[PDB]
């Protein structure tokens, strides 16, 4: 019995854009949530539906991990029931959300002195998203190209600094429980 | 440097009335503004953080709002305690700058 | 509960060093961010610099960075402030503060520079 792949979920060398947001599933492993809670690197650790201290002794069916790069002013939009450019057009959370939102500053890693335009967000769409929807589009909007680049830079303020964010959306089906907390010797 | 200018220098006002204050920045700080209250020769106290959120143990009549370069602090009903000096802060850029201060003066 | 109290000399002669020490009590200095805040008499608040609780991530005000060194001493659970070549215009009330942090039952959140907990204020006078 082993520990979960949370090492490469959080310490990956390249996170995807917010519009093409990455998603992976952990399936059978024992997950140590309390080490992530007691880390000194996370700026925000919000949880909805489940308490993060009780989370180490709750068993689920399977756990997802949605990782992408967002601006500093826009981490507030990753919450159940908010609206904005990314909460509508890029990543939508359900109202009855049962997961946790983890984020941290990454100005020393993701920004570039000449400008880093390798992260994209959807500026235009005809309608907002259903919860946990993903799209990739290229067609011209009824006037524009919907994808636009951020332009991160270390000189820029905290609202314009790149923030890497990971969303752990737990599930509970009628399948047997696999992802349990570490039982204590 | 992001200079922080508060437009009312001295707020002549009566108790129990509406109060309004202003904070205007040189450039955009993106809603990273805090509001403080300082009794004369006493410790300043944080009221608002992130320009729209009340601090822990703050009366409900304190409210802040705004974004960009316009930030306002509103007190719905005064007390005989809340005639003091109010300060406005930014922390978007690294020389964190406070305001010159605005005084609530009793009519 | 968390409490901050300053310690230092009230009178500092010019062209010498200045030392201050904020003794954090009721809470651990680690995993937080701490700052030194000045206030001249009849003037508004000013900012000296900040330090991280763990790792020593340290930043200064650009107008005073050639004269200030800020250090963290987690063995005694305290942090200190040092200045050099102080003039007569440096007379101020010095506060030590914690950069805000709000822990709820449903997780926590680190503020990017609001100061919730403050010190009592130690009045430093400079005269020859
Ligand atoms: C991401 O990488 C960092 C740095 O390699 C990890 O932080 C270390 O984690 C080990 C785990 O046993 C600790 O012993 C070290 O003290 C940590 N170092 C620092 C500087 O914090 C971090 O754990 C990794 N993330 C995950 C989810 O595993």
């Amino acid at each position: 019995t082993n520990l979960c792949p949370f090492g490469e979920v959080f310490n990956a060398t390249r996170f995807a854009s917010v519009y093409a947001w990455n998603r992976k599933r952990i399936s059978n492993c024992v997950a140590d949530y309390s080490v992530l809670y007691n880390s000194a690197s996370f700026s925000t650790f919000k949880c909805y539906g489940v308490s993060p201290t009780k989370l180490n002794d709750l068993c689920f069916t399977n756990v997802y991990a949605d990782s992408f790069v967002i601006r500093g002013d826009e981490v507030r939009q990753i919450a159940p029931g908010q609206t904005g450019k990314i909460a509508d057009y890029n990543y939508k959370l359900p109202d009855d959300f049962t997961g946790c939102v983890i984020a941290w500053n990454s100005n020393n890693l993701d920004s570039k002195v000449g400008g880093n335009y390798n992260y994209l967000y959807r500026l235009f769409r005809k309608s907002n998203l259903k919860p946990f929807e993903r799209d990739i589009s290229t067609e011209i909007y009824q006037a524009y190209f919907p994808l636009q680049s951020y332009g991160f830079q270390p000189t820029n303020g905290v609202g314009y600094q790149p923030y890497r964010v990971v969303v752990l959306s737990f599930e509970l089906l009628h399948a047997p429980a696999t992802v349990c907390g570490p039982k204590k010797s | 440097e992001i200079v922080m200018t508060q437009s009312p220098a001295t707020l002549s006002l009566s108790p129990g009335e509406r109060a309004t204050l202003s904070c205007r920045t040189s450039q955009s700080v993106s809603s990273y503004v805090a509001w403080y209250q300082q009794k004369p020769e006493q410790t300043p106290r944080l009221l608002i953080y992130d320009a729209s959120s009340r601090a822990t143990g703050i009366p409900d009549r304190f409210s802040g709002g705004g974004s960009g370069t316009d930030f306002t602090l509103t007190i719905s009903s005064l007390e005989p305690e809340d005639f003091a000096v109010y300060y406005c802060q930014q922390y978007s850029n690294w020389p964190w700058t406070f305001g010159q201060g605005t005084k609530v003066e009793i009519k | 509960q968390l409490q901050l109290q300053e310690s230092g000399p009230g009178l500092v002669k010019p062209s010498e060093t200045l030392s201050l020490t904020c003794a954090v009590s009721g809470g651990s200095i680690s995993r937080k961010n701490w700052s030194w805040i000045r206030q001249p008499p009849g003037k508004g608040l000013g900012w000296i610099g900040r330090i991280s609780g763990s790792g020593g991530s340290t930043d200064y005000n650009p107008s005073l960075k050639s004269r200030v060194t800020i250090s963290t001493d987690t063995s005694k659970n305290q942090f200190s402030l040092k200045l050099s070549s102080v003039t007569a215009a440096d007379t101020a009330v010095y506060y030590c503060a914690r950069v805000a942090y709000y822990e709820d039952d449903y997780g926590y959140y680190y503020t990017e520079g609001a100061f919730d907990f403050w010190g009592q204020g130690l009045r430093v006078t400079v005269s020859s």
